[PDB]
């Protein structure tokens, strides 16, 4: 046993994986085995959901998060997001589950049987963390790999059946994307949009043309960057700006994943295009607006003039203006006037909600949709009692939007913590005091007093 | 009010640039121990 | 070499014996239907 | 150390587990039966699910007198027919 | 549901998603075996 | 108090005839109600239209009368407004609109009878709570 | 009699699994019978 | 809602009041307002303070 | 239900079995 | 506002008196021999 | 007057921060 | 074909279980490594084979 | 007269005296059997 | 002198795994009974007859909702002795009447006394200064003020906290709605002492942990300490400069630092205890009079204070009938205060 106790490694059991920092073979085992864990989960969870899946219930009433993802890609669903074939889900789950056996095999092999170090074994697979060039090279490889992934999405969208489009004219459906947005002005224009209300940065992407074009851009960008990094070594300013050690790169990736986690949280919370409400349930905004729509409809049916109806506050009971004049649902749902959804937009005119369309053009499918979304608002208890916190037991429901948003906030946050921990440690270790202050060389003791 | 906007924008950009170039300015070297981290 | 019945022994069992009894009780409770 | 036998010695010994693979499950099973036979309800005076209310009753049987509280409770139980 | 042909495997399938947590727990069993050295 | 045969005895029709539901039918009724109706009718009220509840008296004054198994079963097949004047299958779940309310597709006649029975039995248990809304939680 | 015969990592593993089973049972009981809301 | 001391608050009751529900998550810096009087009415101080605070 | 507790019994015991067998054979733990 | 009209004197003396006690003590401390 | 008092007390506290920081008794290694 | 299917799949499960315990135990055991390497190769090829068999037979039973 | 609650009081008094009594008896006994070694 | 008392002392003060002491005679039975009573009650005992509540695992409650609930309001402040005039020696009826509540509270109290005496006795034997017992005076002030003095100022033990997670939460929300307890400056000082104590705990631990001297080669730094070593394990000097340059001020004196670490949470709890003592008499900080006079004359005048009073008023009306069943409250739909829609 080499380096598998504290005396020899300097790391206690609870920091055990740091014993792997410089054991590239065993460390590869750790990584591949871990990827095994991820694919394993994708597969087993998918099979579970499917075994548990009742096709005539909406997915979001059944606690599904993965089936919604497969379905978003256009597999197994038709018009309105209705399930027409569960077999594609079965395939995804099974193929993941099988692949996981392979990753686990390689991982375990590398972890306990394979070479502890790869450097004497192979110069290509071996690496020194401080070897900046080998690092940007491996990074480059993974960048080309990710780019290929994004283009796999593009392929699914353009040549292998398309994607689920909640916005499809005449109603949501799987649709082939023939004209993805290539214009760099629009695509990077998203990246320069405000993250505040009514702009919502990248989260505002509201059509599949933009999604697919964006991924064309991203694929080509990532492959180009990867090639770039195989063919180059880091410039002087980069050499002088960063820490070059395993733990440091780790800290950087932790930071990035943290950032991405928060982005995903908001994505699943607000976006109903790449997270169609048919599969994931309504957004909070969608549902508040849906309440307003529902009662506007009800009372107008009862004979109410909803345009001229003055609420208790002086604001319109049903309809009022946004701070820029757009006609919006009134009451508290005023905050959500930036909401956009396929069921509401036909009621939308140049100036916002059109009173004549409201009076004359509301179709039964809109009332139905509004009622469904209103009553499947993303509210629920930890034990999954649906509705407001004071609601009685009856409904077994927590929106998938809440599960996914909350999970990723908790995770993104702890990864930010991990980022801080490991970036600060990489700094201390690089500078040589991560284990504490030299008693005979206490830096502060050589500093002048402050006063 | 547009002048206020431009003022603040310039100020902010200024301080941000100070932050970025500042940390780009051989920050790993600014410690009491091992400076050769390049 | 070592005593068995000590103050510590008594203390430990004053907590542990009822504990296992109660957990058994509660386990039975999980199958109770109205 | 204070003179008592180390816990790790004890709980890694054969004799301990010979004793306790008997005594622990026995206690567990005893608790189980304490409830499942229904004895717990009787000891503690806890209503069974069918004994919170009379059939048509919707009023809580609240104790309202300190000194006839005992009798009050008995009358409430009697009213369960 | 799974296809009818696979229905006999429902109970197994019901259990699978939790195994990853078991790998975390296994790490502790293993460490217990080498005395957390 | 117990779930007696008498409690589970609710009106079959408007002509004085009753039906005694089994405990298993009542439980089935709760399960199916939660599955298909409770999303709006949790606790006996109506979230998308609180003016109309599932109180037994309210069902009694609807047209046609809904305070019996037959009325509710017919409603679940062909729902109307409270006065019987328009058919609302297009905006309310029914067998007739199982195409657009997919949860109604696997509901059998037996299921309808059981759900109906839940609707009539629950107020006999819960009283004002059924259709009471938050005031009575 | 002799201390050490049954290794501590097994006692720990078994005891731990026992706690997981019992607690797990309590959580099952949270969804069934009394307290299940049904 | 009055938050300030001069408008009838003490230390315990006093507050800087959150920006308007009408704004929502819209970014409301001073220059998006037609006047300071408007900025004040809709609670701009809240957004300015907390954003600077969180950054700081 | 019996089948599920049997599956998780085999899956559950598997890890500790790996560890036990390796410890018995003085394996590379 | 219809405040307690003694709130002013109350607060003022509440701040000043102990503040003064402490300042007296500090100052007589500093002037003792080093 | 209430307001005067409150703002006054606050100002006294900020001034206190100032003295407590810049005019503290210096820490000395003996 | 359901007999072939349901048993090829049961055998896939059983063999999977066997590999899951056996492979790490083999990898970390000092003796009998020569015999282990070949058993692992056999088990692996057989596993892959059973996956493919179940996969094909799938379409004649669903 | 001895009311039911005075009888109760006495019962409590006895219970306390008994609990403390058996306790001190037992502790003294134990202290006597297991003396500390000195000198 | 070598009579029975001193021999008893000898055995009592023997160095064993669990120290006993003279204090143990008070502590151990009382603590054992307090805790056991709680587990017994939460497992098996109802609150149907006292509160109209289920409170045990036996009835279908879980760990969060289980409680040993307070006696009924009609019991007043009865000691509710098993042998008392209420239960008359009948254990089942005693349990049904909430006897376990007073059982737990009182054995609990004497138990805390025992624990603190234990702290003194051990401090004396080991020869240390008795600041741990002194600091422990704060938990006792809280327990006594909240679980004893408060209900004693109210109509009955009924309004004391019940021993249960959710029950304790109810106790919190009651205090908001009825006492506006947040507005109370004694609670606020409590807050400052608790959050400040936690702040100091975290900041001190972290400062020590980030100013350690390198005393080992291990990258895991815990082993590089020896209990009997003479030297400080961390640099006070570096820590002081760090915080001085970061925050502006810093501890420079370790003894002061640690006394301050005692002082802050102990004093906080003590202040809070005083406030709750006020609440026993309903002597609240409920209102600011100037505020009410202004809001009364001026319907455009609104502060967060007035908004909170609306919340309080809601709490009272909506929770009182079920929370105070002995009152026979019937609040018609029409009297319930509600805003629009909700
Ligand atoms: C290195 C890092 C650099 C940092 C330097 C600082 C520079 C400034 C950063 C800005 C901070 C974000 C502020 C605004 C947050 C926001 O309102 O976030 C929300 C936005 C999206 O906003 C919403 O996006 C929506 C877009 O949906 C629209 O389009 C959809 C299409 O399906 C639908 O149609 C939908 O109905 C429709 O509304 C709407 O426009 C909303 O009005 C709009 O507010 O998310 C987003 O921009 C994406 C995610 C933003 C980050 C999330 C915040 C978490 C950060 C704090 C973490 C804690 C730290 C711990 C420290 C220890
Ligand atoms: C994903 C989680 C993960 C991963 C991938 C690793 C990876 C690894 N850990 Mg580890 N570790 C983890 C979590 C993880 N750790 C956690 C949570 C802790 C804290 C409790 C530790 C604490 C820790 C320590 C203290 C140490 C390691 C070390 C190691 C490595 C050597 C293992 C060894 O030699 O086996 C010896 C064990 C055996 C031979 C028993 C069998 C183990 C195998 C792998 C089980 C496989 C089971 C699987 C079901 C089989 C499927 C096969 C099938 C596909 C055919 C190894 C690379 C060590 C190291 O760094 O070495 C230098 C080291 O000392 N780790
Ligand atoms: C990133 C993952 C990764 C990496 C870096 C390595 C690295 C290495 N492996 Mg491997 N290994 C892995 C995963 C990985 N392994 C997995 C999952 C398994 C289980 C199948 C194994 C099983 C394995 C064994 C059994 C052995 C190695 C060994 C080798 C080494 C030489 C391999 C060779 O010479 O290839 C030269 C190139 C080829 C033979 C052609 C590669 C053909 C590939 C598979 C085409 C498909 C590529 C495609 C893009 C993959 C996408 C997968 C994605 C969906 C996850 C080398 C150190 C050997 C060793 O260490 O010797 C002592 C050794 O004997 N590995
Ligand atoms: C800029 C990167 C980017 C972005 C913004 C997206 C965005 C989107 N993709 Mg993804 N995707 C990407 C890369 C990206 N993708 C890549 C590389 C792949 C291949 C592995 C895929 C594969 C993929 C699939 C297969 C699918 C999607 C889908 C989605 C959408 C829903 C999922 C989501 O919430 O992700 C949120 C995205 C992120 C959290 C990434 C944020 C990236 C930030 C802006 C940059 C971070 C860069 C890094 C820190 C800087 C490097 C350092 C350098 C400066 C030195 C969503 C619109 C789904 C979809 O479109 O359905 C129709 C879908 O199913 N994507
Ligand atoms: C995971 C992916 C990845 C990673 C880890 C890296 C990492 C590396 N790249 Mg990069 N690179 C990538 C992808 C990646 N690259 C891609 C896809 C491309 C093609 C577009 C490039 C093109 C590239 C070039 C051309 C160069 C690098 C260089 C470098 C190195 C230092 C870069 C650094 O200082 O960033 C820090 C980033 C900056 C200093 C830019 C300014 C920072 C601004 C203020 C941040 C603004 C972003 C903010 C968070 C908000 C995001 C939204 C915004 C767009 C509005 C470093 C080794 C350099 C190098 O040394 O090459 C060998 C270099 O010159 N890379
Ligand atoms: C890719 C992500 C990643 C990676 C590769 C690492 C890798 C590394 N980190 Mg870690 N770290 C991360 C994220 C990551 N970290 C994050 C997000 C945090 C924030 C909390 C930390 C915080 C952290 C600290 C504080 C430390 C490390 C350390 C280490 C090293 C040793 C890890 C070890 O052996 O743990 C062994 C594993 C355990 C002891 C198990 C941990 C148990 C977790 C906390 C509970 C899991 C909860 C689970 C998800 C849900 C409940 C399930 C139930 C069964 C319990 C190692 C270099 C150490 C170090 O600094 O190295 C130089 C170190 O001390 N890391
Ligand atoms: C991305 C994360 C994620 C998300 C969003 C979901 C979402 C969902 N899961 Mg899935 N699940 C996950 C991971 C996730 N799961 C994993 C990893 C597993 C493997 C064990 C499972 C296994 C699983 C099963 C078996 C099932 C679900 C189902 C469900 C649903 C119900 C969840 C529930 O009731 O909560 C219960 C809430 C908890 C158990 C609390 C979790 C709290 C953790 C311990 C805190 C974590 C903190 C942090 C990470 C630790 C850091 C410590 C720090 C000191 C560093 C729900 C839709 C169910 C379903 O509805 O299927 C149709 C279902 O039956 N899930
Ligand atoms: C390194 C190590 C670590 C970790 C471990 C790992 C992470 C490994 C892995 C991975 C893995 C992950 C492995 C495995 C498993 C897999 C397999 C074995 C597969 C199989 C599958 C099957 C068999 C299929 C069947 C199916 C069909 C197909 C259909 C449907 C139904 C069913 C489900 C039946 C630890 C912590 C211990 C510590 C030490 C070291
Ligand atoms: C998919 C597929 C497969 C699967 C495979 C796998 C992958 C498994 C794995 C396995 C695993 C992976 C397991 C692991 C284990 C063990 C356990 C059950 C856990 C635990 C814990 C413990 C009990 C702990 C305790 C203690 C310690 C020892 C120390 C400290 C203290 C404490 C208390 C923590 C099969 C074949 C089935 C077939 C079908 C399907
Ligand atoms: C697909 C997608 C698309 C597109 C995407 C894009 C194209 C994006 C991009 C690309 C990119 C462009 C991204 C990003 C950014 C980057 C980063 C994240 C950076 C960072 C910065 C830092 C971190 C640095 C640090 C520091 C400095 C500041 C100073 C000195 C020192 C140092 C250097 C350390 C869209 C949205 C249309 C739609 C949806 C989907
Ligand atoms: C009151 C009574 C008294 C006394 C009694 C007693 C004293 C009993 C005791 C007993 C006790 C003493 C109880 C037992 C116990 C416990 C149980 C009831 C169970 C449990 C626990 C657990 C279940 C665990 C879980 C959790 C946590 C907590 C920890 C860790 C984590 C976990 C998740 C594991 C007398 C008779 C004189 C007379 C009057 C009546
Ligand atoms: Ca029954
Ligand atoms: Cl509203
Ligand atoms: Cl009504
Ligand atoms: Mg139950």
């Amino acid at each position: 046993a080499t380096n598998r106790d504290q005396e020899s490694s300097g790391f206690a059991w609870w920091a055990g994986n740091a014993r792997l920092i410089n054991l590239s073979g065993k460390l590869l085992g750790a990584h591949v085995a871990h990827a095994g864990l991820i694919v394993f989960w994708a597969g087993a969870m998918t099979l579970f959901e499917l075994a548990h899946f009742i096709p005539e219930k909406p997915m979001y009433e059944q606690g599904l998060i993965l089936i919604p993802h497969i379905a978003t890609l256009g597999w197994g669903v038709g018009p309105g997001g209705e399930v027409v074939d569960t077999f594609p889900f079965f395939v995804v789950g099974v193929v993941h589950l099988i692949s996981s056996a392979v990753l686990g095999f390689g991982g375990v092999y590398h972890a306990i049987r394979g070479p502890e170090t790869l450097e004497e074994y192979s110069s290509f697979f071996g690496y020194d963390w401080k070897d900046k060039n080998k690092m940007t090279t491996i990074l480059g490889f993974h960048l080309i790999v990710l780019g290929i992934g994004a283009l796999l999405l593009v392929a699914k969208a353009m040549f292998f059946g398309g994607l689920y489009d909640t916005w499809a004219p005449g109603g949501g459906d799987v649709r082939v994307i023939t004209n993805p947005t290539l214009d760099p002005r629009v695509i990077f224009g998203y990246l320069l949009k405000s993250p505040f209300g009514g702009e919502g940065w990248i989260v505002s992407v509201n059509n599949l043309e933009d999604v697919v074009g964006g991924h064309i851009w991203i694929g080509l960008i990532c492959i180009a960057g990867g090639i770039w990094h195989i063919l180059t070594t880091p410039f002087g300013w980069a050499r002088r700006a960063f820490i070059w050690s395993g733990e440091a790169y780790l800290s950087y990736s932790l930071g990035a994943l943290s950032m991405m986690g928060f982005i995903a949280t908001c994505f699943v919370w607000f976006n109903n295009t790449v997270y169609p409400s048919e599969f994931y349930g309504p957004t909070g905004p969608e549902a508040s607006q849906a309440q307003a729509m529902t009662f506007l409809i009800r009372d107008q049916k009862l004979g109410a003039n909803v345009g001229s109806a003055q609420g208790p506050t002086g604001l319109g009971k049903y309809l009022m203006r946004s701070p820029t004049g757009e006609i919006i649902f009134g009451g508290e749902t005023m905050r959500f006037w930036d909401f956009r959804g396929p069921w509401l937009e036909p009621l939308r005119g140049p100036n916002g909600l059109d009173l004549n369309k409201i009076k004359n053009d509301i179709q039964p499918w809109q009332e139905r949709r509004a009622a469904e979304y209103m009553t499947h608002a993303p509210l629920g208890s930890l034990n999954s009692v649906g509705g407001v916190a004071t609601e009685i037991n009856s409904v077994n429901f927590v929106s998938p939007r809440s599960w996914l948003a909350t999970s990723h906030f908790v995770l993104a946050f702890f990864f930010l913590v991990g980022h801080l921990w490991h970036a600060g440690r990489a700094r201390a270790a690089a500078a040589g005091f991560e284990k504490g202050i030299d008693r005979e060389s206490e830096p502060v003791l050589s500093m002048p007093s402050l006063d | 009010m547009e002048t206020l906007k431009i003022t603040v924008y310039i100020v902010v950009t200024f301080f941000v640039l100070l932050f970025v170039f500042g940390f780009l300015s051989g920050d790993p070297a600014r410690n009491p121990k091992r400076k050769d981290l390049e | 070499s070592y005593p068995i019945f000590t103050v510590r022994w008594v203390a430990v069992h004053t907590l542990a014996v009822p504990t296992i009894f109660f957990l058994g009780a509660i386990a039975a409770m999980q199958f109770i239907q109205r | 150390t204070t003179g008592e036998r180390p816990f790790s010695d004890i709980i890694t010994s054969v004799r301990y587990w010979v004793i306790h693979s008997i005594t622990i499950p026995a206690l567990f099973i005893a608790g189980w039966l304490f409830v499942s036979t229904g004895l717990a309800y009787d000891v503690f005076g806890t209503p069974r699910p069918d004994s919170y209310y009379a059939q048509e009753q919707r009023s809580i049987p609240l104790v309202t007198d300190r000194f006839e509280a005992k009798q009050q409770v008995e009358t409430f139980l009697e009213q369960l027919k | 549901k799974l296809p009818e042909a696979y229905a006999i495997f429902d109970p197994l399938v019901d259990v699978l998603p939790v195994i990853p947590v078991l790998f975390l727990a296994l790490a502790f069993v293993w460490q217990a075996a080498v005395g957390f050295r | 108090a117990e779930l007696t045969p008498e409690v589970l005895t609710v009106p079959l029709n408007s002509e004085g005839k009753t039906i005694t539901l089994t405990e298993k039918q009542y439980l089935e009724g709760k399960r199916l109600f939660q599955y298909a109706c409770a999303s709006c009718h949790v606790g006996g009220i109506t979230k998308t239209n609180p003016s109309l509840d599932l109180r037994t008296e309210t069902l009694a004054l609807a047209t046609p009368p809904r305070d019996n198994i037959e009325g509710l079963v017919d409603y679940m097949k062909n729902p109307t407004t409270y006065d019987g004047e328009q058919e609302i299958a297009e905006v309310h779940p029914s067998l007739r609109s199982a195409d657009i309310f997919p949860k109604m597709r696997n509901l059998t006649e037996k299921d309808l009878v059981a759900i109906a029975g839940h609707i009539l039995v629950e107020p006999k248990i819960l009283g004002d709570k059924w259709g009471g809304g938050k005031v009575y939680y | 009699s002799e201390g050490g015969r049954i290794p501590l990592w097994i006692v720990a593993t078994v005891a731990g699994m026992g706690v997981i089973v019992i607690v797990g049972l309590f959580f099952y009981g949270a969804y069934a019978g009394l307290g299940s809301s049904l | 809602v009055s938050g300030s001391l001069l408008y009838g608050n003490n230390i315990i009751t006093g507050a800087v009041v959150p920006s308007s529900n009408a704004i929502g998550l819209h970014f409301y810096p001073i220059w998006e307002a037609a006047s300071l009087d408007e900025w004040l009415y809709n609670g701009g101080p809240y957004q300015l303070i907390i954003f600077h605070f969180l950054l700081g | 239900v019996i089948a599920q507790l049997t599956m998780i019994a085999m899956i559950g015991i598997a890890g500790p079995m790996i560890i036990f067998l390796l410890a018995v054979r003085r394996g590379n733990l | 506002m219809e405040v307690n009209q003694l709130g002013l004197i109350a607060t003022a003396l509440f701040v000043l008196v102990p503040s003064v006690f402490l300042i007296i003590l500090y100052v007589q401390t500093e002037s003792q021999q080093k | 007057m209430e307001t005067i008092t409150y703002v006054f007390i606050f100002a006294c506290i900020i001034a206190l921060f100032f003295f407590a920081i810049f005019f503290r008794e210096p820490p000395r290694i003996t | 074909m359901t007999i072939l299917f349901q048993l090829a799949l049961a055998a896939l499960v059983i063999l999977s279980f066997v590999m899951v315990i056996g492979v790490p135990v083999a990898y970390a055991s000092p003796q009998d490594w020569d015999r282990s390497k070949q058993l692992i190769f056999l088990g692996s090829g057989l596993w892959i084979a059973l996956v493919l068999v179940v996969g094909v037979l799938n379409f004649f039973v669903v | 007269t001895i009311t039911p609650s005075l009888k109760g009081f006495f019962i409590g008094l006895l219970s306390g005296a008994v609990v403390l009594g058996l306790t001190f008896a037992v502790l003294i006994a134990i202290s006597q059997i297991d003396k500390v070694q000195r000198s | 002198e070598r009579g029975w008392f001193d021999i008893l002392d000898d055995w009592l003060k023997r160095d064993r795994f669990v120290f006993v002491g003279w204090s143990g005679i008070l502590l151990f039975p009382c603590a054992y009974l307090a805790l056991g009573g709680w587990l017994t009650g939460t497992t098996f005992v109802t609150s149907w007859y006292t509160h109209g509540l289920a409170s045990s695992y036996l009835e279908g409650c879980n760990f969060l909702t289980v409680a040993v609930s307070t006696p009924a309001n009609s019991m007043g402040h009865s000691l509710l002795l098993l042998w008392g005039p209420e239960a008359q020696g009948d254990f089942t009826r005693w349990c049904q009447l909430g006897g376990l509540w007073t059982f737990i509270a009182l054995h609990g109290a004497f138990g805390l006394i025992g624990f603190m005496l234990r702290q003194f006795e051990i401090a004396r034997l080991v020869g240390v200064r008795p600041y741990n017992a002194i600091a422990f005076s704060a938990p006792i002030a809280v327990f006594v003020s909240v679980f004893l003095i408060y209900p004693l100022g109210q109509s009955s033990w009924f309004f004391a906290p019940s021993f249960g997670v959710a029950a304790i939460f109810r106790f919190l929300l009651f205090f908001q709605g009825f006492h506006n307890w947040t507005l109370n400056p004694f609670h606020m000082m409590g807050v400052a002492g608790v959050l400040g104590g936690a702040l100091l705990c975290a900041i001190h631990g972290a400062t020590v942990e980030n100013t350690l001297f390198q005393d080992g080669e291990g990258a895991s730094t815990f082993r590089a300490f020896n209990p009997t070593q003479a030297e400080e394990t961390y640099s006070m000097v570096t820590a002081n400069r760090f915080w001085s340059q970061i925050f502006g001020i810093a501890f420079s004196n370790k003894r002061w630092l640690h006394f301050f670490m005692l002082f802050v949470p102990v004093t906080g709890l003590w202040m809070s205890a005083i406030g709750v003592v006020g609440l026993a008499l309903n002597l609240r900080s409920y209102d600011f009079i100037s505020q009410e006079i202004r809001a009364a004359e001026d319907p455009e005048f609104e502060t967060f204070y007035t908004k909170n009073l609306l919340l309080n008023e809601g709490i009272r009306a909506w929770m009182a009938p079920q929370d105070q069943p002995h009152e026979n409250f019937v609040f018609p739909e029409e009297v319930l205060p509600r805003g629009n829609a909700l």
